């Protein structure tokens, strides 16, 4: 009994749910279906205008990500990155490949308790608000981490 | 000591996962049974991957291990 | 202590530790046989009250256990138990050294099929025993505060081993039937594919039987002359299809 | 191999008094052998300053084996060869008996013989002629001796005195 | 198989005083011997500090077998040699006895000595006479020892002696 | 005293083979990113053999004798059956068990006998380092030349120096009586163990670029 | 090789009364010999001016060889033969309960003497009577020798006897 473990290392229940309400009055949101998990960030507080570059303070936020996902224990993580048509077709592509890209590695070279982690972005493919007012501050363009709790 | 603090508290210990269940639909972050995956990587013992502990009573200060090897760190000096 | 092993060690260069070892020796002599009774009880209470529980739970779902295991479907035409099959895939063996042998699958018979008067149940396979000692018998009891906790928290920790003995009774029971069902579905769809030789019989008749003292007025005996087997000849085999 | 003369540990679980000796235990705990039983008895010492057990047949366990290792004892962390027990059990009760036996027969006799220089005539009659035998049978019942007490939760340390296999 | 000296537990139902002794049984209630039956008898201690009891022949059911494995006994949880039973039966009866014989001879002849510086006489004259065969009948009498009377429901631990089959 | 110094061997004998566990186990990935033996088992689910090489060797018998070689080599584990590829574990793995009895035989009385005691204790786990130390390298000592033989016999046979190892299979289709049967029987014996070749004149060179 | 009497050095770390002689074990600490274990007695004397350790059982580690070397003791670094303890255990004792009842008894009898020439008449009572009978016992228990006890922490030299090997 103090030969075995009682819980997973790094967990509880408590600091879990008051991190999920800190995140989601922070506004970025966050869901729990089944035994899965997604959560979707706007790119208002990650980027610049259609631009593949990070502000400063989103290091806290992106660690906040991390202590939240130090809680769970994973295999399998997916992000996708989806935009605003704005010139091309290839441009709004790649720039959403190249935004799951950094957020990919910079969540990599953190300490992500996975295996797999899967990077792709679509540009503006599938659009869930016919409200395309905005651009970047619309709520159309986002990033989604996806991923189901393992045992 | 709460597994399930913050919430409604335990329902019952499933042992098909070895682990809690909360009164909220959540798999808790305890363990029930001794069939679960923890992820244990520190060990004890002497004359590990090896044939073990020879059940033997030795009269000098060396262990053996079944497989006929010795394991000189769990056997005293001199 | 000897884990930050200088600290401990001029912690134990005073000899107020060693004096403060002194009176707990002697307790430490001691308190090994009351440790012994308390897991010995706690196991008893524990492996009685569970079997108990699980006797009531598991007689509260007879109905569905009937409903799964008809072993009247599988009655044999002729009133016979079915036999016994098992399965192998994937067969590896190191005899040694400069020698390996593998197979596909294999078969094996596991007890050969007879006559029977009743089907079974699933009771004789999954039937906790249970009986009630109201004797605790105590030898030794706890003097002291510190006695009673540890002789309280090793009863719990008895307690636990027997509810631990208790499930690992019923699973071992579980598997068993599991093994025997398993083995006649998988004679009768062996049978279903023409693998195994079916049972075959012999009945003779006579008439009225005796002496002119005592009779009976017909008499019927049934011989099983030839017992299944499997078939080693492949090429009189058949294979299955689906949509 | 067990060399002539190590240190060894044993639990005592039952007491006794010193009076008659019987086939007392003890369990040892730790050694070489493992679930070892040693049975003997005590020896009765001159003066109450020390007082030892003497166990002589030892019992292996698993293997139906009885070897004859038999020494002395130890009090553990002591290294004391007395026993945990008390030594003012017999004084008192014939000191007094015999001390007031004396004094009736003092009481009776001065207290008679200045009478010449009914109730004080009576107290001369009684504790004159009850100091005498009541003296005498307190000389009689006088020698008790101080017996000793062994204690069933204090263990016991063994030195070893032979070779055994 | 039993090991050279372990611990057992029995519970006797019947009660005896201390003085002769008879073939008396108890009923072994614990171990793997059971509806066993354990016959002997008691044995005297000069003093009153301790008392066992001596049982030897274990009649054992099933089959027409008798081991005699003979042992000694203990208090059952207290572990002392001590009996539950009452050691002041004759001390006060013939302290009194004999005090009174001595009062009366004392009596009778202080009370004459004191004469010179009817009833009171003869009242000297019985005291006097019946003090000194009282007196001699009395510490003739004094000797009877203190027995104990054991319980018909207090049980005994057994310590065994040897191995048996 | 000596007491003493033995606690100092085993406190600094058990302390610091845990630190080494510890230190080993923290970088566990690089270790089987190195010992991939996977990648060295042969097609036929084999363990390659172990080889030695001497360079320069020099042999005094006696007096009028000397025996000199450029080099020589030797086999020195034959190659046979596995189940697994083996790892850096059973190999590497520390033993460890604390122990939690030191005895009180010697007691401390005055300053003297504690302050020798200090320092002797202080010896001893200094020299329990050192035993810890060396049985490390030991063991890092023989899986390097466990490695080093598998890798020269793989350089041995991409230069014509050995046999490869031959094996025997034979199949059976059904069999077993009419009780019990298998449905196939594939039966491999290795039937030529690797060895060197004396004929010199089959070798080959190699140069680079 | 151990030359016919030499010396060497032993370390006692047990220590006991010296009533009842029995096993008592030391470590040899210095020579070629290195481990060897060695048991013996002790000896009482009639006066405590001088005691000494007699160790005769010797047991080599290693193999299990028994060579019996004994030999005789000396306190190191004082070249002296008496005991490092104490030797004024039982004099004051029963001195003072001696003394105490011979007063008691010639305080009874003399006050009772200076009579011609109730408070005090008491006194001479219970002086005169209490001395007499705790005189001749404490004549009785004056017979208890002083006995000296060895130490756990004081070493020992050995200076041998025979050759050995």
């Amino acid at each position: 009994v103090p030969k075995l473990p009682c819980r997973v290392d790094g967990a509880c229940d408590a600091t879990i749910i008051k991190m999920m309400t800190d995140l989601n009055k922070k506004g970025i949101k966050v869901a729990s279906v089944g035994q899965n998990y997604l959560i979707s960030i706007p790119a208002s507080a990650l980027f610049a205008d259609q631009s593949p570059r990070l502000n400063w303070a989103s290091y806290s936020l992106l660690n906040e990500i991390a202590a939240f996902l130090k809680q769970f224990r994973k295999i399998a993580i997916t992000v996708t990155s989806y935009s605003s048509k704005y010139v091309s077709v290839k441009r709004e592509r790649a720039l959403t490949l190249a935004r799951s890209r950094v957020v990919s590695e910079y969540l990599w070279s953190q300490g992500v308790d996975s295996r797999i982690i899967f990077t792709q972005g679509l540009g503006s493919d599938k659009p869930i608000t016919s409200y395309t007012l905005g651009g970047d501050r619309s709520p159309n363009a986002r990033v989604e981490i996806t991923f189901r709790r393992a045992v | 000591d709460g597994c399930c603090s913050k919430m409604g508290g335990i329902n019952y210990c499933d042992s098909s996962a070895g682990r809690l269940v909360c009164n909220n639909g959540f798999y808790s972050t305890c363990y029930c049974t001794r069939h679960a995956v923890m992820d244990l990587q520190f060990l004890m013992g002497c004359c590990l991957w090896h044939g073990g502990v020879y059940p033997q009573l030795n009269s000098s200060g060396l262990v053996v291990c079944n497989d006929g090897y010795v394991s000189e760190e769990c056997s005293l000096q001199k | 202590g000897d884990t930050g092993s200088l600290a401990g060690l001029q912690a134990m260069a005073d000899s107020k530790y060693t004096r403060a070892q002194k009176k707990q020796k002697m307790g430490k002599i001691r308190e090994m046989a009351l440790k012994e009774t308390a897991l010995s009880v706690g196991a008893q209470a524990g492996l009685a009250w569970r079997a108990k529980i699980i006797d009531e739970q598991l007689n509260k779902q007879a109905r569905n256990l009937d409903a799964i295991y008809d072993f009247n479907s599988l009655v044999l035409e002729h009133n016979i138990l079915p036999p016994v099959l098992l399965e192998g895939r994937n067969t590896l063996n190191l005899a040694d050294a400069q020698s390996i042998r593998i197979s596909d699958r294999t078969y094996k018979v596991a007890k050969q099929a007879h006559f029977i008067t009743t089907p079974p149940t699933w009771r004789q396979y999954l039937w906790m025993d249970y009986v009630k000692p109201e004797a605790p018998n105590v030898t030794l009891l706890p003097k002291t505060k510190a006695e009673k906790e540890i002789w309280c928290i090793y009863t719990e920790r008895g307690w636990k081993n027997g509810i631990d003995q208790a499930n690992t009774i019923l699973e071992e029971n579980i598997a068993r039937i599991k093994e025997d069902f398993g083995g006649m579905i998988l004679y009768r769809k062996l049978l279903a594919m023409n693998m195994v030789s079916p049972p075959y019989v012999s009945h003779t008749d006579l008439g009225v039987t005796g002496d002119g003292s005592e009779i009976h007025i017909d008499d019927r005996v049934l011989r099983i002359t030839a017992l299944p087997e499997l078939n080693v000849n492949s090429a009189e085999w058949r294979a299955a299809v689906a949509k | 191999i067990i060399k002539t003369g190590d240190i060894m540990f044993a639990v005592l679980d039952t007491s006794v008094n010193s009076d008659e000796p019987g086939p007392i235990l003890a369990t040892i705990v730790t050694g070489k052998l493992k679930g070892s039983k040693l049975i003997g008895s005590f020896n009765l010492p001159s003066n109450a300053d020390k007082m030892v057990i003497t166990f002589n047949t030892m019992s292996i366990p698993g293997a139906e084996k009885t070897i004859s290792i038999s020494a002395y004892a130890i009090d553990p962390n002591t290294a004391r060869t007395a026993l945990a027990s008390r030594t003012n059990h017999h004084y008192l009760m014939r000191y007094g008996s015999l001390f007031a036996s004396s004094f009736l027969q003092g009481f009776g006799n001065a207290f008679q013989s200045a009478n010449t220089t009914s109730t004080l005539e009576n107290a001369v009659i009684g504790l004159a002629t009850v100091g005498k035998a009541w003296s005498q049978q307190a000389q009689q019942l006088f020698n008790t001796p101080t017996t000793v007490e062994v204690y069933s939760g204090t263990g016991l340390g063994i030195l070893f005195t032979q070779d055994v296999t």
